[PDB]
């Protein structure tokens, strides 16, 4: 039946008022996997809000979202929820839901978006010892056909205890949502082309591709889940010149 | 043993 997350519509609200945004998840067992909840700004990196295991109703959350965003689930329909209170010109973004499996610690589905504009118009559509992930470049330009590299960089050892290490890429072609590409360093989700190999080790990495085509355009983030809390590069934007 | 991605 091929697993889906279908988030619920754009959203138009008042500043102050609170929003629940839906999460219905198909084609798994629904209390098997965390479901996890991500923000990202217009133009903005990925922001971890918060976790939820639908098993337990348990949760965890990023220090920034905790008291702002509530996590919850209804296992009899498989739906998760997201509720944001107090809504601001800053809580406008896209979210999305997005299913994150054990054996990688990676987010392997993810669902379409919702987007939250919040607004008084009628119409329209910190640091601490959290691991820093840094991108180079912030931005690529190629010619297709070009070979590229960019590099991902750790605040500290991604090395797990059990030996792997939790350093996965992401790519997010523009529109659309963010899509695994490579879990765990060098291992290629379903699907992904040999194109592209995943190296390096405690806190340097680098993602490459032999021969950039029009499909692969976009914007790629490292991730690490080797640590709490989950953090992400900056991004680096793949484009043509 | 549920569901779990890490720690």
């Amino acid at each position: 039946m091929e697993i889906q997350l279908q988030q619920s519509g754009p959203e138009l609200v008042k500043p102050g008022a609170s929003v629940k945004i839906s999460c219905k998840a198909s084609g798994y067992s629904f209390t098997d996997y965390i479901m996890l909840w991500v923000k990202q700004s217009h133009g903005k990196s990925l922001e971890w809000i918060g976790n939820i295991n639908p098993y337990y109703g348990s949760t965890s959350y990023n220090l920034k979202f905790k008291g702002k965003a509530t996590l919850t689930v209804d296992k009899s329909s498989s739906t998760a929820y997201m509720q944001l209170n107090s809504l601001t010109s800053e809580d406008s973004a896209v979210y999305y839901c997005a299913r994150k499996n054990y054996y990688g610690s990676s987010l392997d589905y993810w669902g379409q978006g919702t987007t939250l504009t919040v607004s008084s118009a009628k119409t329209t559509g910190g640091g601490g010892s959290d691991v820093v992930m840094t991108q180079t470049p912030f931005s690529l330009p190629v010619s297709l056909g070009d070979q590229a590299s960019i590099s991902c960089r750790s605040s500290q050892s991604l090395v797990h205890s059990n030996g792997n290490t939790y350093l996965h890429w992401y790519l997010q072609k523009p529109g659309q949502s963010p899509k695994l590409l490579i879990y765990k360093v060098s291992n290629r989700f379903s699907g992904v082309p040999d194109r592209f190999s995943g190296s390096g080790s405690g806190t340097d990495f680098t993602l490459k591709i032999s021969r950039v085509e029009a499909e692969d355009l976009g914007v790629y983030f490292c991730s690490q889940s080797t640590h709490v809390p989950y953090t992400f590069g900056g991004g680096t934007k793949l484009e043509i010149k | 043993f549920y569901p779990y991605p890490y720690a």
